[PDB]
This record gives structure tokens, C-alpha cells and sequence, in this order.
């Protein structure tokens, strides 16, 4: 989930790259 | 001379005055004395009854539910000293539930060395405010007096005139006496230790309290430390040995004492006739000397002991190995900690678990000096080697600088420990090496250490603006890893004539940190000029069930206005 | 690249900086 | 006393979270 | 007619206004509409952009972080009705984080059926206090509005004059409008159900909100319930079927809807095209009818679902078997319990565990209607089939009269439940039959139910002594089986003119009970006369770690006060409107001190002053001023005035007035108030 | 015979009523 | 113990009979 | 605030208990 990745953990740019198309 | 009677060690008397004649002639009773449970007694049963022969009791003395008796100046006119080795809940004088007991007349009592005095449920007793305990005791703050005739203010406990010292203590001159006749004797401020004689001259350096002649070891009344044959002595000359901290005996005496348990068989060490040797020692078939050797298992009853006072403590005085479990439960009210340290765990091992339940005044555990290992071979139920509950003053466990801890099995149990913050708890988990055992709610994460801000985070003030009417403080805005959790800024302010040591601020907008222009502030209007103020800030944040971001507190700062 | 736990408008602007162009569609089934 | 406001702020935060959770995964399908 | 456009089911629009032209023609969108995340838009991108065709949305509507937009009067001038089947944290209108959005112009919105409206983080929006939500919504207390431009009071959200209804709500008239131009329309207090027309006449019994002609099903604007071919209808006639609570469709329609998942394949029941059949039912190969048969398993995703709102709740609407575990966490502030009940546990079983964490307003669990069995085949960590934490309002779990509970495995976990006493806890242990499982600290024995004395023991008063200034109560001295544990007596008192509902007492000596002469009591001095008081007593006892003796509390009792001599009769005004008539009027006294029976009136004939009889007025200096004994008396009953007759012209009168709160025995009466007067000359 | 949990002077007078005569000695060792 | 028998449980007269001699 | 008095009363009770525990078993030896 969103805070499960960016607030529980810290998101990477590669993790957010799947949230680019 | 100095003690013409005998020892006659302590036996306690019940149900009638018949066995009392066993204890007539004897000068100083070793041990203790209790008189208890005599309903059918009469006031006429005491006028033909007196014992001036007793002067000192070693350990303690107890009076419990004996009827018809109203005073004590006849039964014991000349009891003078209580040493207090074996105590009774840190008391050596028990006066309790005594119907008709209205006064004492215990004027010859001068010093009680160790222990205290508790008075309760004696609705006839008076002459109580006329007793300076500081002349007789040291820790006068350990004396419990309630439920008496003095508690319903009726007794005019006076004396006809001058005699009795009227000394200012708290509000005014307090007349000091025992009866309407018997004043309370006050030695001067130089004869304080060994006591004084009648005119006020100092006694000998080995006397205590009373002396028949001033400055004479052969004409004392009570020895300070040790007695030998009409002379109060500082120590044992050879070939003599200290016995029970009061006398010198030869090798023959303590020798033949051993020959009678065939119960406290005795040995000799350090020029002393003692019960037993500590660990690493050995007896002697010749002279019973604690000889050193290579390599003291105080094996409990059912591996378990509730520990509550010194009376519980001296049973484990000087032990090294505990083949059992300990329960620490002291509903106290007074710090026993020094005397608690004085006879406790010079040990390293506990075979079973350890329990600490509902103890109040225990601020620390530094009295545990040498403890390293818990075997935990019998656990607290729920699979615990360790227990902790309801400790209203406990802050520090130990300094983990030199103190160590080794834990074999079992778990930790932490609840309702309101000044026990989690930092040293996690340090205990670390030094224990048993961090991979504690489940959820083995630590109460709401009640442990919730009376003072502890953990880590420190606020640092960037800017200070003062006036005679204005105060503004600016500090570095801390932000937790979830910036939403900051809800406000708790500020505590007050004035401070010494330096021996309330408003709220909303959080500003974070929004960035290249230039977070959000250095937060509060304006104070309520200023007096030339006045020293003590101000510090706490960060109000959101609780989370996880490892919560501990929050910050500021330093207590002192600001003097114009 | 920040190395920090992120929420709210911080996380929103971070996601917009990552996406730039299209970034996200809305076809779970169609 | 005012702890309902304290949980109300967390309620606001949860409302923030859920819309973000809606916005988050319609895009990764691969 | 009534709906010239089409359905065009809900698709949500992102990142630019390009896909917006896909949704132009259609009059009522089935589903929902979200518009979100357009940072590169302009205000000029909306001036050439309008959709009047949309009138009603079924489920919800959302606006989220689109730049350049300032209003909605152009994009949706004519949206009118929100039904709200699929809700959104009990909302249906999301106005959130919209930069530059300063106004709405949503005057044509008339009724939102189900749901609420949340407005947040919109620092330009105003004209909000001019919006009566009670005209549009029922539960207006579920509308959260914060972090807006109105929160820093700057907007003059005014209209030029009369038009806009200035209705009193709380303190004064609230002018109701949408823009500076658009007023907020108010239908009268009889056309409220179906709306009103322009002059205010009531519409047809199937219209809703607006109608083009008053009382015409063929000339409504929006249907109340159902639509069928230019007529809003009350129901579907045969052979038509209610589809999604808004229309009537034939058999072939919902028939061929099934043929497209070859995703929500459909069946028929109760003249309704529905998604699925509940338990005991079967499909039909002929007509897809939910036929009854012998013997509905809602298997979860990962056997687990966090449940927080109606949006969570409707996913398990109508389920009978839950093949998983449930988590109840609602950081709330509003009771959703009826709507919670409306789509919940018509079930018996939970295959896994049950969790209840940190929910705030859940006072009860009775919305679990048919809930019987807990399998607990997957346990909560710590070996629990049940969880409970941090429930500030939870008092009752169920009445165990007819509600039952069977728990297969696992244990109970009770912590931080300050209104949940141990009585029903142990009753749940009993009815569960799993009492031989729970260890120590499976129940927090210090936090659970520690805000009110609950359990069993009741005090009973033996004697009551009353006065106008003294109160004594006497009651049976209860003692716990360890008599030392009684610490004292907690007493609560107050006055109470209604009946719709602090001191301490030391315990006495127990010492026996052949004649335990220890009936405890307390004297109150602080009494007001004639005054009703409400008092009850609680027993303060020592806590023990074991099953502690639960302690007693008393009944709330009501005892009224007495009375006493009333105060001074205020403002005696003695006017003589005639030559023998004197009106005396007065105010009630400051302290009536009981129900006032009457007013004791004394008028006394004061003769002329005796020094005037021996003075020579023929000499210059003739300045004349133009001015036990039973006295004549009156008991003025139920009147604050008295005219007195039979009086002398030119005679001054002393008047002594008192009030009287007691008349029939030994009159308790006020102190004397005095005045003097003079009748008119003839 | 009371059937009740007992402490204090209640328990004391109960024990005296039970004992009457001698009741209790004090020889643990002698 | 004493409250272990007379307060935790309730003592019997036979239990207290051992507390007669 | 005054909970030290509350535990003090229990301390008094414990002091009551311990003397009674002393009085209790010197007698049963059989
Ligand atoms: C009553 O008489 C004694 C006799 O000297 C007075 O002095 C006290 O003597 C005891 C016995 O030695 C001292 O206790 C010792 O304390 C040390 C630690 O300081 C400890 O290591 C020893 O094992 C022993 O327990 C005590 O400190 C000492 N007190 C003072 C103030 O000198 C005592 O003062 C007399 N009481 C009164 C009220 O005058
Ligand atoms: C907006 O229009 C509706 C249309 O009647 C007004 O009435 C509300 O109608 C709904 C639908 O019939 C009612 O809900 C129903 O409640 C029953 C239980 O009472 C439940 O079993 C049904 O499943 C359904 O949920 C609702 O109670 C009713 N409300 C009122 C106050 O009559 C509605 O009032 C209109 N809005 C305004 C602000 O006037
Ligand atoms: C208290 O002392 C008297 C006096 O006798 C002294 O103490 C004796 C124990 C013994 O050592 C004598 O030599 C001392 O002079 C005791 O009275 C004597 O009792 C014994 C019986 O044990 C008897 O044979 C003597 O005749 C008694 N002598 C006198 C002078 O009365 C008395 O018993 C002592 N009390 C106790 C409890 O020991
Ligand atoms: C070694 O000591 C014993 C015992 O000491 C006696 O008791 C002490 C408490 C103290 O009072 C000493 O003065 C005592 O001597 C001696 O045995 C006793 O000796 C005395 C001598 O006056 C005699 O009257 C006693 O009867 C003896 N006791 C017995 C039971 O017979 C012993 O003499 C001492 N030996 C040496 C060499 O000093
Ligand atoms: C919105 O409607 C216009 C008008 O056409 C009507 O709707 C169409 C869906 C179709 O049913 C026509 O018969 C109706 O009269 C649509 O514009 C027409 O689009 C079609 C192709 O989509 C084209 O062949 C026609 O020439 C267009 N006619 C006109 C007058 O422009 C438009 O496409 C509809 N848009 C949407 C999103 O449905
Ligand atoms: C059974 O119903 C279908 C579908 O109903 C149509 O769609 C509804 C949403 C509503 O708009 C109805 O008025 C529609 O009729 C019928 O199929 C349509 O029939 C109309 C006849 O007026 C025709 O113009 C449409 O083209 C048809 N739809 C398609 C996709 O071809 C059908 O005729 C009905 N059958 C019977 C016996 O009533
Ligand atoms: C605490 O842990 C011990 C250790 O696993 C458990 O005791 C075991 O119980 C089983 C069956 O009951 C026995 O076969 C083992 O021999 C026991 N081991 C020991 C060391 O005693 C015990 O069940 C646990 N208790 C709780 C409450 O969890
Ligand atoms: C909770 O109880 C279960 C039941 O005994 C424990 O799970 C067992 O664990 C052992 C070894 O870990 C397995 O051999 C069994 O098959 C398990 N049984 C089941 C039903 O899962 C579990 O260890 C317990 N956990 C705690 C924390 O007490
Ligand atoms: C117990 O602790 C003693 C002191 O510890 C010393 O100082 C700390 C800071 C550590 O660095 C520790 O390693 C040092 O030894 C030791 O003398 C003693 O060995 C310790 N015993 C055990 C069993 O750890
Ligand atoms: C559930 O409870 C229903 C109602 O219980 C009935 O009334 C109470 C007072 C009890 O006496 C109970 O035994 C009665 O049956 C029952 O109709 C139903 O059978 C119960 N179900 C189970 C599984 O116990
Ligand atoms: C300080 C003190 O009490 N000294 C006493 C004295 O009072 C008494 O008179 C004498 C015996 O006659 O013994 C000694
Ligand atoms: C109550 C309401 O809005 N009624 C509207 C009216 O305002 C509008 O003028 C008309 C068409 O122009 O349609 C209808
Ligand atoms: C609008 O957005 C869609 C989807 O991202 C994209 O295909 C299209 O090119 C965009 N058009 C413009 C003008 O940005
Ligand atoms: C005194 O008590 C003891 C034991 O309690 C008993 O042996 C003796 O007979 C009693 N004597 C008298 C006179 O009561």
C-alpha cells in the first residue's frame, strides 16, 4: 500500500517507477 | 560488676504470669522478648511484680494484648539499651493492641541503636508528645504512631514544674517527660555518644548512655560495644573472641558451644565466634577457623521467599548462591535501601526466577551489587524469569557501565512502572542478550515511564528575544518521520528564584526543507522586570502502537528580564 | 532524491515530480 | 477530555490515506 | 422525455480534459464520477466547457487537485439529485484539495439521498455558510468542513437584496445563496417530499426536488423512486423489473446482461434485476430466478478485511458465510451503527478470528444480529480468536437473553475498555463456555470498565431525616468479606429540578454483628428551602489483584426541601386612582421559600400630624403642603396587586405588606415591607 | 459458628473463643 | 497460613482445633 | 495524589497480618 511503502518503509525511485506508466 | 545478673537468652511469655519468674535475675537478655495474649490479667497482678535486673536487650521487645496493665515503670524500671540486631519490620519496640495501657515510665531507656518504634491501637496511652525520639533513635521518621488516646486530644501530660526540659522542636517548647513525675533526661551536646552521668559529665569512651561514675570503664552502666569482666572494652584482647557484638569469650567457651548440637554450630573467624563461614572457606577440626580454599548455597524453603523487611533480609545475610526464587514485595513508605544493601546480594546466581511486585519506595536496584546470572530453572508462570509491577518511584535499574546481566531462560514482564522509561528497558534487553524472546505487550507501552519525558530528542533554541514585557523563543523545528503526527508544542514556564529544577503552541507549516521558514515561537506578555524565569518546551505528538517517534523536550533555561 | 518517510502533499508533489507526464492510467478492467 | 479531537485528527489522516490508496494502484499492471 | 440523454456508466477523468468529451450527452450517470489530478490546466480550459445534460448521479462524485478551476456553475449547472448507493466513507460529494476553487454555483442540487459531504483543504472556497444542508440532506451532523478560505473570515458572500431566504438557524437569519447571483431555493413546508415548482406548488407524488409542471408525472424533473418511459413510477408493473432502485426493465434486458461475461452476471428476484442470490437459493437456466432450495460464502481476499465504513460494509452486504477473519477499526466520531447494521452480519460463522481495535463510537455489538459461531481456524497472534482494544464508548456486547455465542478455539483479549465492566465479560466467558482457557492478563484488570461502578452490590437506605437546612441518611453498612478493605464512602449529591439522571464518609467500627450499632450517616448543612435534591452513594474499597469484592453503590434518590419565611415583597407602589381606592402593586419577593399561599396586607389609618392644629395660618407663612390591635387586612391570593376601598379622603395611610408561603397551620409569612400613601380629595 | 473470612480482632476473639484454655505453646525447639 | 485458611478460605472448628493444644 | 495513604493502609494491614502469622503456627505439631 501507499503508506505501507512510502511511510512504513521509504519508497525508491524504482518502486515509484511502476507508478509511472 | 557492671552486670551482676546473667544472660538468660530470649523466651517469650504467654497466657499467664507463671513463666515470668524464669526471667528474674538476669542482667541482659540475649535475643528478644515478647509478652502476649493474656486476657485474664488484673492490675493487681503487677504491683507485686517488678524486674530492675534487666538493663539491655539485644534484639527486640514486643507487647501484645495483655489486659489490666497500665504502665511499665514497675516491670522494667531500668531497661536502658536496645541494640537491635534481629529486628522486627525495622522495629525493635512493639507496643500494640494493649488494652488499659496508659503510660510507660520508661525513663531509663536511653539509646536504641538499630531499629525503630511502632505504636498502634492503644486507646489508653498518653505522655507521647513528651518523648524526644532523636535523643534515643536516629531515623525518627520511621516511627508509626496512630490509634491512641493521644489521637483524641484529652491528656494533659504535664509535670508540676522545674526538671523536665521544655525544648522547641516544631512550633514551641515541648516538655519532655515519661510520667507526671518522670522527666526525660537530656545529656549535653558533648556527652552525646557514650551518655552522661547525673550532673552532666561525660562518661567513659566505652560507656553508653549511663555511667555510675563519669569517665570510668570500670564504673559505667552500659558498654558502648563490648564487655569484659567489669570493663567496657573497645575490642577483644587475646586470646578472646567477639561474641554477638557485645563481649569477649575465650576459645573454650565457643569451643564447647559447638559440642552441643550432637541449632547453630559455631566457628571462629577474624577473632570472632561466628555461626558460619562464607563461600570458598572451610571449617577446622582443631579450632574451627574459616580457612580459605578453592571453588554458600542458601537453599530456600520450597525455592521461594517473600522479602519484605530486614527481618526477611538477615536470613539471607551474606549468602552467595540462591537455590530458589525471590519475591520482592515491600509496601513500604520508607527507604530501607542502605540497610537493604547492608545484608543483600553479594551473589551472582539465582536458580529460579525473580519477582518484583508492587514495591513502592524502591527508586533503584543498585543495592544489588554483584548479581550477574539468572538461571531461571523455575519460571514465573506465563514463562517469565523476570517480573515487574507497580513501582511508583523506580527510575533506574542499574548503571549499565559496569553492571552486567546474564539470563538463561524466561521473559520480561513490564507494567505500570510510571517513571521507568523505555530506553534503559531496551538497554536491559540488549545486555540480557534475550531480545529475541519478548512478544507484544510484554512491555506496557502506555504506562511505563509516563510521568517524565525521557527518551532522546532534544529541542535547541535558535533565537532568543527578551524584554520587560515580551518573550519570544525560536527553536529548530523538529519533524518526526510522519510530519502529520506533530500536533503541538507543550511549554512549561514559571519563575525561579533558585535554579534547582504552562502554554501551548500550534505547529507551523512544514511544506519543504530547503528553506523551511517555520521557526516556531510564542510571545509571552506576563513578564515582571528583574525577575528570573524557568522555561522549557515539550513536543506534543501523536501516539502510535509501533516504535513511536519518541518526541522532543527542551532544556530548562533561565531568563532574567529587565 | 530524499531518503525519508513520506505522506501528504509532500508525497503528492513527490509523485508529481516522479510522473511528470502521464504516469498513471485508470483501467482496472477497461 | 479532548481526546476525541486527538482521534479525530487520526481520522482525518485516515481519510487522507484512503484517497491516496485509491490513487495509488490503478497504474501498475505490467 | 424527462431524461433526453443516456446512461453512460461512470468513468473517472484524469490529467487533462480530453476524455471529458466522452461523457457529454448522457443525462444520468450510473455509478460515480471522479475528476482528479490535472495540474496543467487553465481557467480558459473551462470557459469553453459546460455540461447541463447531467441531472442525477447514482453513487458519488469527487473533485481532487485540479488547477485553474474556480467554479462549478458552468461545468455542471443542472446536477440535481444524488442517490448514493455506493458511498465514500459515508460521503457522496468530495470537494478536496482544489486549488483556486472559490465558488460552486450548485443551486440546482436539491436532494442528496444517502451519504454526506466533506470539504477540506480548499483555501479559496467561500459562499459556504449560505448553504442549508438540511434542505438537501437528512443527517447534517456528518458533514466535515475545514481548512478553507472561510476559516480565515474574509469573504463577503453577499447578494444585493430582495430573493435569497434569510432564515434563522442558530443565532440570527442566515441568507441562503450559492453565488452573489444564485439564491438557495426553498420549497415550502408541504412540497418537501417531491419538490416544488417555480411558484411553489407541490409536484406529483413521484417527482423529486424539481418538476417542470406542478402535479404531473409526465412533467417532473427527477423521479423520487423509479423511472419508466416519460413517467416516474412508484413500482414496476409486470413484466418489468426494478433495476438498481431507479427504473423498470424488461426480461430481455437483464437476460442479455448475463450473456456478456463469457463482471457481475445477474439474476432476478422479487421483480428485481440483482447481482446474486443469497443462501438457500439457486439460479435458473430459464429465467435466472433465485429459487429456494436446500442448504453464500463470501471468501475474503487473504481471509482478511479491514472494515472502516459503509464503503467497506457494502462489500459484505447480504453475505451469510465469511471464509476469513474480520478486523473492526473505525476511528470515527459518528455513530454509523444503524447503517452499519443495515448491511452486516446476517451470518452465523467466522472461519478465522475476530479483531476489534481502537474503534471510538461503537457503543454496542447488537448490529451483529444472527452471529453465533466463531470457528477461529486462523487465530490472532498471541493465540486469540478474539481481540478487543481501545473502545471508549463500548458498554454492552449483547443481551445474553436470546443472543448466544459459540467459540471453537482461541482466547479473549480485553484491554483499555473504560466503559466495559467485568460482569458481561464473565457472562461472555460463560456463554462461550471457554472459561477454562484464559490466563492472567488476558483481561486488563485495571482499565476495563473503570469509569462507573457496575457489578452487583446495592446500598439500601434504612432511615431518612430531612430538614430545611439538615440532611441525614442512614443505610445498611455493607462490609466486604475482608472488612479491612473498606476505605470509605463516596457520596454524590446535587439539586435536580428534572429527574432525568461530592463528599466522603469514614467507615465505622464493625466489631460485631449481633447488634452492629454502626449504621453510617452524614449530615448536610448546605440546603436550600423547598428545593429538590438528587443524591447517591458509592462504596470506596481496596483493590485486590484477585476476583475483587465488587463493591456497592446506592440508588439515585430525590428528596425535596422544605420552606421558610419568604423575602421582602419587592417594590410596593401605592397609588390612589380614586378618592377611596388605593391600588397597591408589588413584585414577588427574592426568595419565596416555598409555594406562596397569599399576601398579608395591612393598611393603617395614619391621622394628620398633630403640630398643625396650633399654628396661625392667618399669619404669613401659610405654605400648606399639598400632601395586640386588629388593623384592617387582606389575604391577597394569587395576585400581585390589591385595590383598597372604603377609604377616607385626605388621610395618609401606612401600609405593611408581607407574603406568606404557609397559611392553614400557623402562618409562615414574610417580613414587613412598608409604604405610605394618600387618597385623592373628593 | 460463623462461616466468613476473618481478620483482625474478630479473628483474635474467635481464636480466644476456640482456645479457651491453653491452646498454644511456644516450643519450636525448646 | 492464617489468612490463607481463615480469610482466603474459611477456617473450620476442626482446623482451629490444631490451634488448640 | 494521596495514593501513598492508600498503600499505607495496606501496609498497616500487612503489619496486622504478619503478627497474626507469628501467633498462628507454633501450636500444630502433632
Ligand atoms: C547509640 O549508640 C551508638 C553507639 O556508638 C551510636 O553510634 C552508632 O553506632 C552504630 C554501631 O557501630 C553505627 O552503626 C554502624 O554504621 C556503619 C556505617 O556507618 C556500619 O558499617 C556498621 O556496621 C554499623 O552498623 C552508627 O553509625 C552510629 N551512629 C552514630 C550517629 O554515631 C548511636 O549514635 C547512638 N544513638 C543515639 C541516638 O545517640
Ligand atoms: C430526499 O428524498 C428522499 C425520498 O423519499 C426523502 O426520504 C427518504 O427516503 C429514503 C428512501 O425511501 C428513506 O430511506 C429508507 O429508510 C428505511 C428505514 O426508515 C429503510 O428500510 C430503507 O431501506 C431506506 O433506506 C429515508 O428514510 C427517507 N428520509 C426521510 C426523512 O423521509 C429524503 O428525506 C429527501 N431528503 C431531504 C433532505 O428531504
Ligand atoms: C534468682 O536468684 C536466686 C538466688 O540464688 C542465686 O541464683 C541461683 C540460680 C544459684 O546460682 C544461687 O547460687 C544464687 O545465689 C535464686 O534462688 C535460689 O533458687 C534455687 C533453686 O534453683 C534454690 O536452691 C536456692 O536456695 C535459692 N537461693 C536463694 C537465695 O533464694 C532464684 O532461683 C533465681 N531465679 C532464677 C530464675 O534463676
Ligand atoms: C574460658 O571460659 C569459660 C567460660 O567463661 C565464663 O563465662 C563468661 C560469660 C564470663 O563470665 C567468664 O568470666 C567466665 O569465666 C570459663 O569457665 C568458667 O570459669 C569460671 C571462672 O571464674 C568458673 O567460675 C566457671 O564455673 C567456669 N564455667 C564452667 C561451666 O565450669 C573458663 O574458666 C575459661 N578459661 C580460661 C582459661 O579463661
Ligand atoms: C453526443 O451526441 C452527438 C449527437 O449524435 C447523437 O448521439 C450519437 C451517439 C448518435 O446516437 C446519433 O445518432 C445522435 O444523433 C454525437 O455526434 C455524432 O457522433 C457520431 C459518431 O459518434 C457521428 O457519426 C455524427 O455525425 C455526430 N453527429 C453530430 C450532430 O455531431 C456525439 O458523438 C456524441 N458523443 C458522445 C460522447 O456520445
Ligand atoms: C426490451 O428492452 C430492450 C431495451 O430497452 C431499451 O433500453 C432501455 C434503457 C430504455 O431506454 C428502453 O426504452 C429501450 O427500449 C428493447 O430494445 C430496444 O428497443 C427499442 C424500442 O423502442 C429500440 O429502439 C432499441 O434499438 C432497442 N435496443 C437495441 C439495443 O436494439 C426491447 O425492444 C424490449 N423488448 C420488449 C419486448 O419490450
Ligand atoms: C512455557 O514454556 C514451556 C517450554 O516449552 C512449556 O512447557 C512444556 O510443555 C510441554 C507440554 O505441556 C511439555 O512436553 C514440555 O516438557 C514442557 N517444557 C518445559 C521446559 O516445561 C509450557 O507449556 C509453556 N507455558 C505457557 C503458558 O506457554
Ligand atoms: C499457539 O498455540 C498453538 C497450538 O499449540 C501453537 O502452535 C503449534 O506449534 C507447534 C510448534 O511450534 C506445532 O508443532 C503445532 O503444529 C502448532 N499447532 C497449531 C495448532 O498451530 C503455537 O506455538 C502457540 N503460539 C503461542 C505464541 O503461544
Ligand atoms: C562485568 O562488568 C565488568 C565491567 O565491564 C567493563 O566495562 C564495560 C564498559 C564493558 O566494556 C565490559 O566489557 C568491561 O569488561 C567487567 O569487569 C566484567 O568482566 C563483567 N562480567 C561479565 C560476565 O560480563
Ligand atoms: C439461541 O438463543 C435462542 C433464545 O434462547 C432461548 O431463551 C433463553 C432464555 C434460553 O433459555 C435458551 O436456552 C432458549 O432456547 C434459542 O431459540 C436458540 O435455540 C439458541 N441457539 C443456541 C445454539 O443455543
Ligand atoms: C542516668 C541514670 O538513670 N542513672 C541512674 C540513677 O538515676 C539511679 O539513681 C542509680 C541507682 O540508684 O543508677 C543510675
Ligand atoms: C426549480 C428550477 O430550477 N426549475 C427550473 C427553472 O429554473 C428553469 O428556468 C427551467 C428551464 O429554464 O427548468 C426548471
Ligand atoms: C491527454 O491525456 C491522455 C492520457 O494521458 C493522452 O493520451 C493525451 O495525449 C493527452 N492530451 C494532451 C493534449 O495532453
Ligand atoms: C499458666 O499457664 C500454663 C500454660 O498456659 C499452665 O500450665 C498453668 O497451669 C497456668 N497456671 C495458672 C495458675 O493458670
Amino acid at each position: 500500500g501507499i503508506v505501507e511503502q512510502c511511510c512504513t518503509s521509504i519508497c525508491s525511485l524504482y518502486q515509484l517507477e511502476n507508478y509511472c506508466n | 560488676h557492671l552486670y551482676p545478673g546473667e544472660v538468660c537468652p530470649g523466651m517469650d511469655i504467654r497466657n499467664n504470669l507463671t513463666r515470668l519468674h524464669e526471667l528474674e535475675n538476669c542482667s541482659v537478655i540475649e535475643g528478644h522478648l515478647q509478652i502476649l495474649l493474656m486476657f485474664k490479667t488484673r492490675p493487681e497482678d503487677f504491683r507485686d511484680l517488678s524486674f530492675p535486673k534487666l538493663i539491655m536487650i539485644t534484639d527486640y521487645l514486643l507487647l501484645f494484648r495483655v489486659y489490666g496493665l497500665e504502665s511499665l515503670k514497675d516491670l522494667f524500671p531500668n531497661l536502658t539499651v536496645i541494640r537491635g540486631s534481629r529486628l522486627f519490620f525495622n522495629y525493635a519496640l512493639v507496643i500494640f493492641e494493649m488494652v488499659h495501657l496508659k503510660e510507660l515510665g520508661l525513663y531509663n531507656l536511653m539509646n536504641i541503636t538499630r531499629g525503630s518504634v511502632r505504636i498502634e491501637k492503644n486507646n489508653e496511652l498518653c505522655y507521647l508528645a513528651t518523648i524526644d525520639w532523636s535523643r534515643i533513635l536516629d531515623s525518627v521518621e520511621d516511627n508509626h504512631i496512630v490509634l491512641n488516646k493521644d489521637d483524641n486530644e484529652e491528656c494533659g501530660d504535664i509535670c508540676p514544674g522545674t526538671n523536665c526540659p521544655a525544648t522547641v522542636i516544631n512550633g514551641q517548647f515541648v516538655e519532655r517527660c515519661w510520667t507526671h513525675s518522670h522527666c526525660q533526661k537530656v545529656c549535653p551536646t558533648i556527652c552525646k555518644s557514650h551518655g552522661c552521668t547525673a550532673e552532666g559529665l561525660c562518661c567513659h569512651s566505652e560507656c553508653l548512655g549511663n555511667c555510675s561514675q563519669p569517665d570510668d570503664p570500670t564504673k559505667c552502666v552500659a558498654c558502648r560495644n563490648f564487655y569484659l569482666d567489669g570493663r567496657c572494652v573497645e575490642t577483644c584482647p587475646p586470646p578472646y573472641y567477639h561474641f554477638q557484638d557485645w563481649r569477649c569469650v575465650n576459645f573454650s567457651f565457643c569451643q564447647d558451644l559447638h559440642h552441643k548440637c550432637k541449632c547453630h554450630q559455631y566457628v571462629i573467624h577474624n577473632n570472632k565466634c561466628i555461626p558460619e563461614c562464607p563461600s570458598g572457606y572451610t571449617m577446622n577440626s582443631s579450632n574451627l577457623l574459616c580457612t580459605p580454599c578453592l571453588g554458600k548455597v542458601c537453599h530456600l524453603l520450597e525455592g521461594e521467599k517473600t522479602i519484605d523487611s530486614v527481618t526477611s533480609a538477615q536470613e539471607l545475610r551474606g549468602c552467595t548462591v540462591i537455590n530458589g526464587s525471590l519475591i520482592i514485595n515491600i509496601r513500604g513508605g520508607n527507604n530501607l535501601a542502605a540497610e537493604l544493601e547492608a545484608n543483600l546480594g553479594l551473589i551472582e546466581e539465582i536458580s529460579g526466577y525473580l519477582k518484583i511486585r508492587r514495591s513502592y519506595a524502591l527508586v533503584s536496584l543498585s543495592f544489588f551489587r554483584k548479581l550477574r546470572l539468572i538461571r531461571g530453572e523455575t519460571l514465573e508462570i506465563g514463562n517469565y524469569s523476570f517480573y515487574a509491577l507497580d513501582n511508583q518511584n523506580l527510575r533506574q535499574l542499574w548503571d549499565w557501565s559496569k553492571h552486567n546481566l546474564t539470563i538463561t531462560q524466561g521473559k520480561l514482564f513490564f507494567h505500570y512502572n510510571p517513571k521507568l522509561c523505555l530506553s534503559e528497558i531496551h538497554k536491559m534487553e540488549e545486555v540480557s542478550g534475550t531480545k529475541g524472546r519478548q512478544e507484544r505487550n510484554d512491555i506496557a507501552l502506555k504506562t511505563n515511564g509516563d510521568q517524565a519525558s525521557c527518551e532522546n530528542e532534544l529541542l535547541k533554541f535558535s533565537y532568543i528575544r527578551t524584554s520587560f514585557d515580551k518573550i519570544l523563543l525560536r527553536w529548530e523545528p523538529y519533524w518526526p518521520p510522519d510530519f502529520r503526527d506533530l500536533l503541538g508544542f507543550m511549554l512549561f514556564y514559571k519563575e525561579a528564584p533558585y535554579q534547582n529544577v504552562v502554554v501551548d503552541i500550534d505547529p507551523p507549516l512544514r511544506s519543504n526543507d530547503p528553506k523551511s521558514q517555520n521557526h516556531p515561537g510564542w510571545l509571552m506578555r506576563g513578564l515582571k522586570p528583574w525577575t528570573q524565569y524557568a522555561i522549557f518546551v515539550k513536543t506534543l505528538v501523536t501516539f502510535s502502537d509501533e516504535r513511536r517517534t519518541y518526541g522532543a523536550k527542551s532544556d530548562i533555561i533561565y531568563v532574567q528580564t529587565d | 532524491f530524499v531518503n525519508q518517510h513520506l505522506c501528504g502533499s509532500h508525497l503528492v508533489e513527490a509523485l508529481y515530480l516522479v510522473c511528470g507526464e502521464r504516469g498513471f492510467f485508470y483501467t482496472p478492467k477497461a | 477530555q479532548i481526546l476525541k479531537e486527538l482521534e479525530e485528527s487520526s481520522f482525518r489522516k485516515t481519510f487522507e490515506d484512503y484517497l491516496h490508496n485509491v490513487v495509488f494502484v490503478p497504474r501498475p499492471s505490467r
